[PDB]
């Protein structure tokens, strides 16, 4: 998957 | 108009309030003001998810 | 300009049809036909069904 | 996988 951005 | 987004990958939540989904699921868009975190309705569940894990649906 | 990503595996049954696997990223070349789009997938060029892909933003 | 549209 693509990188999950900072929460 | 109601927008729908199809999940490109599984999203396993690490924090509460995040909408869990599997690849192929179709989420109903509620909010997408934030470039990264969007809110949607997947069945009886509602929460936020990574905008890059989906794309437009029919 | 404009990249698309494969939603499902596509095994061409005809000539000029670009084969691909789910997750593949394709560069769009032409989309005159609403159903049969032409693009580039590495060193292979050809047409593919528009209902088998969706936009790939790329960073 | 949805059905593929007919060729020209």
């Amino acid at each position: 998957p693509p990188p999950v951005g900072p929460r | 108009e109601t927008k729908f987004v199809q999940a490109l990958f599984d999203f396993n939540p690490q924090e509460s309030g995040e909408l869990a989904f599997k690849r192929g699921d179709v989420i109903t868009l509620i909010n997408k003001d934030d470039p990264n975190w969007w809110e949607g309705q997947l069945n009886n569940r509602r929460g936020i998810f990574p905008s890059n894990y989906v794309c437009p649906y029919n």
